[PDB]
């Protein structure tokens, strides 16, 4: 048994799933930062800047 | 010169009747004569829509919009007499004709707005 607090652990000297793991952390933060764009544009309302 | 076969597809069949540089001429109305227009055609080039009043009574403008139907907007055929009244003044009145199109054009925002542009 491994903790669950350190079940990353498995990473600490495998620079593959490191970049790997690395990848998809990247890969999430775009997904929701496009994400969050279209949640916007499809209820931001522009008809008055003012 | 231009036929339908000619014409069919190009588009022309919506843009209308054009004077070569040529004219600033005069045509002499002669008052004791009976003139009617045989031919008056109206082609639509740009709509704009006054942004609805924003309840902030400030001067609400005329935007452009976009077409969103196609080139389905020209009014021609129109006809009637041109009546010679007092006064030298003309009057057109209209008869008949193709004076009358469904026109849809999408808002700047996002809207639709279909209008009925016409000259009957
Ligand atoms: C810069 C980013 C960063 C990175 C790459 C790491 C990386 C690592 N941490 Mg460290 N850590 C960080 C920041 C970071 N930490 C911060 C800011 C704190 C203070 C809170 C800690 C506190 C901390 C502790 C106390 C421990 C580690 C441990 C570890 C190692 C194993 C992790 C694990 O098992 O996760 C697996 C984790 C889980 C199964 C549970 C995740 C539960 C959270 C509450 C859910 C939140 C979820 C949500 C999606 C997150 C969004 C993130 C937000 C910032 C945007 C791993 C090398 C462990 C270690 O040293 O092992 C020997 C360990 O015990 N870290
Ligand atoms: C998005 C970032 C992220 C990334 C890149 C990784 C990457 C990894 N995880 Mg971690 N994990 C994450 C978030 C992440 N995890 C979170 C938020 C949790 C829950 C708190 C866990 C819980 C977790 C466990 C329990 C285990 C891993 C394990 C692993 C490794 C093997 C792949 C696997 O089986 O995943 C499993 C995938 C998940 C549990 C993700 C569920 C995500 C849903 C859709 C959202 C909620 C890999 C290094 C395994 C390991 O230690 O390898 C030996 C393992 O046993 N992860
Ligand atoms: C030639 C020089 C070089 C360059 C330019 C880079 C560049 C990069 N490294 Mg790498 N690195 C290098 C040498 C280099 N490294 C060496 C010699 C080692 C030791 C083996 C490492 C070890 C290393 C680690 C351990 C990690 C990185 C990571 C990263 C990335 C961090 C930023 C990011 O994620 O942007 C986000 C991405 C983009 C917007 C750019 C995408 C476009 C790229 C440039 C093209 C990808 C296609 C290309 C054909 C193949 C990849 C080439 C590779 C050299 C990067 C970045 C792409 C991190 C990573 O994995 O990133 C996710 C990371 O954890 N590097
Ligand atoms: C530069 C900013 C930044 C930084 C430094 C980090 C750093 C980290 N991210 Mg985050 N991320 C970011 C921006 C950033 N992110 C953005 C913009 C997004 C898009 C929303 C994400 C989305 C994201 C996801 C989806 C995941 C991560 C995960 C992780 C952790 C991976 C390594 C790890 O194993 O930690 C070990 C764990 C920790 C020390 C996390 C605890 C720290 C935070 C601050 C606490 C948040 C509190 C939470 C709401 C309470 C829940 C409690 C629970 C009992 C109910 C690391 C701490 C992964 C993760 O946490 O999985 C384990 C993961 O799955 N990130
Ligand atoms: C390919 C290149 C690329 C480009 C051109 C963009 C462009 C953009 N991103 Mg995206 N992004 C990318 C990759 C890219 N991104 C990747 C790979 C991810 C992770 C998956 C994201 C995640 C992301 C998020 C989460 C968000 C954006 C947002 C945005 C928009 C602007 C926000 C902003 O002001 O950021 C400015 C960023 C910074 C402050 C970065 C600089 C960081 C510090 C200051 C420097 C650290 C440097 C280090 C210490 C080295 C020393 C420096 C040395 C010279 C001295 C912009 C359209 C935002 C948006 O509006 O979403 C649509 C937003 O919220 N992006
Ligand atoms: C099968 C196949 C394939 C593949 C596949 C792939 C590659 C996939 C991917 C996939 C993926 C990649 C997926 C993803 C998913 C995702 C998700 C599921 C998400 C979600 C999200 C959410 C839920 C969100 C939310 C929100 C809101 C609500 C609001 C605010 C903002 C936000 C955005 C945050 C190929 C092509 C080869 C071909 C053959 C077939
Ligand atoms: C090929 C690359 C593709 C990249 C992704 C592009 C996606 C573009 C989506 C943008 C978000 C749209 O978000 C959506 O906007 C339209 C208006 O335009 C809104 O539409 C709203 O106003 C229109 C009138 O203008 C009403 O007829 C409609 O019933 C009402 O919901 C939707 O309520 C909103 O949910």
């Amino acid at each position: 048994g491994l903790p669950w607090y350190r079940v990353h652990t498995v990473l600490i000297n495998d620079p593959g799933r490191l970049i790997a793991a690395h990848l998809m952390h990247t890969a999430l933060v775009a997904g929701w930062a496009g994400s969050m764009a279209l949640y916007e544009l499809a209820t931001f309302d522009p008809s008055d800047p003012v | 010169t231009l036929t339908y076969d000619d014409i069919v597809g190009t588009g022309l069949a919506n843009k209308c009747p054009t004077l070569d540089d040529t004219a600033r001429g005069a045509y002499p109305i002669d008052s004791s004569q009976t003139y009617r227009i045989a031919r008056l055609c109206l082609q639509p080039t740009t709509f704009l829509v006054k942004e609805e009043p924003k309840n902030k009574r400030q001067e609400a403008e005329f935007v452009p919009t976009k077409l969103v139907t196609r080139e389905t907007t020209s009014l021609d055929q129109i006809q009637g007499e041109l009546k010679v009244n007092s006064d030298g003044s003309l009057t057109f009145v209209e008869e008949d004709g193709i004076d009358f199109q469904p026109v849809t054009v999408q808002m700047a925002g996002g809207e639709r707005i279909p209008l009925l542009f016409t000259v009957k």
